[PDB]
């Protein structure tokens, strides 16, 4: 997934 | 074991020779020095696929290092039920050789039977000195869907661009080339093609049953066997295959  | 006779460039090369059974054959890339054992699955149109990576039951840790990574690890087997990874060097080897065009199918498999395929067209893994870099001309199609474009899971608007996977260099918890500000391959415990981190995770952590909570990883990384184009970040595949053929051959 994403991040920050 | 049994390796067979018949050697080549590749697996397709194998195929053209007459070999029709599956199995561990050598072969020798353009710029090997010397010949390695592949698993090459043939089937009976003649096709002959160079199968680099393989998961299937749990029984290899993929947290490994960069050179372990690039060296390949993992056990062959004739029967082509043992897990591995064969390794970034000779993966750069064959995928780079005389320019030749080679596919990339990357093949899934459910907890409930299910076999998804997502290709990908001029499919090549750079250099140890780029990284072992991934890039590929365009997607192919196949119902997996296109993890490797990125995939807007909704926590951000960039998301899409930072879970991308073409351009992307490899990294491993020891070598950490992504584009997070924080050690992906690390934190998901895995070598992997990371940008911020990631839509299409192979290498990750092996969770039985498909299903798993944010829990299962005190941190709550995502970090299964994911394709988040036919699964939900929150599935964890049961079986994966990442094999090349040369391009005219689909
Ligand atoms: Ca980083």
């Amino acid at each position: 997934g994403p991040r920050p | 074991v049994q390796i067979h006779d018949i050697t080549g460039k590749d697996c397709q090369d194998i195929a053209n020779k007459g070999a029709k059974q599956s199995g561990l054959y050598f072969i020798k890339p353009l710029k090997a020095n010397q010949q390695f054992l592949v698993y090459c699955e043939i089937d009976g149109s003649g096709n002959g696929w160079t199968v680099f990576q393989k998961r299937l039951d749990g029984s290899v840790d993929f947290k490994k290092n960069w050179i372990q990574y690039k060296e390949g690890f993992g056990h062959l087997s004739p029967t082509g039920t043992t897990e591995f990874w064969l390794g970034n060097e000779k993966i750069h080897l064959i995928s780079t050789q005389s320019a030749i065009p080679y596919a990339l199918r990357v093949e899934l498999e459910d907890w409930n039977g299910r076999t998804s395929t997502a290709d990908y067209a001029m499919f090549k893994v750079g250099p140890e000195a780029d990284k072992y870099r991934l890039t590929y001309a365009y997607f192919a199609g196949g119902d997996a869907g296109d993890a490797f474009d990125g995939f807007d899971f909704g926590d951000d608007p960039s998301d899409k661009f930072f879970t991308s996977h073409n351009g992307m260099q490899f990294s491993t918890w020891d070598n950490d080339n992504d584009k997070f500000e924080g050690n992906c391959a690390e934190q998901d415990g895995s070598g992997w093609w990371m940008n911020k981190c990631h839509a299409g995770h192979l290498n990750g952590v092996y969770y039985q049953g498909g299903t798993y909570s944010k829990a299962s990883t005190p941190n709550g990384y995502d970090n299964g066997i994911i394709w988040a184009t036919w699964k939900t970040r929150w599935y964890s595949m049961k079986k994966t295959t990442m094999k090349i053929i040369p391009f005219n051959r689909l």
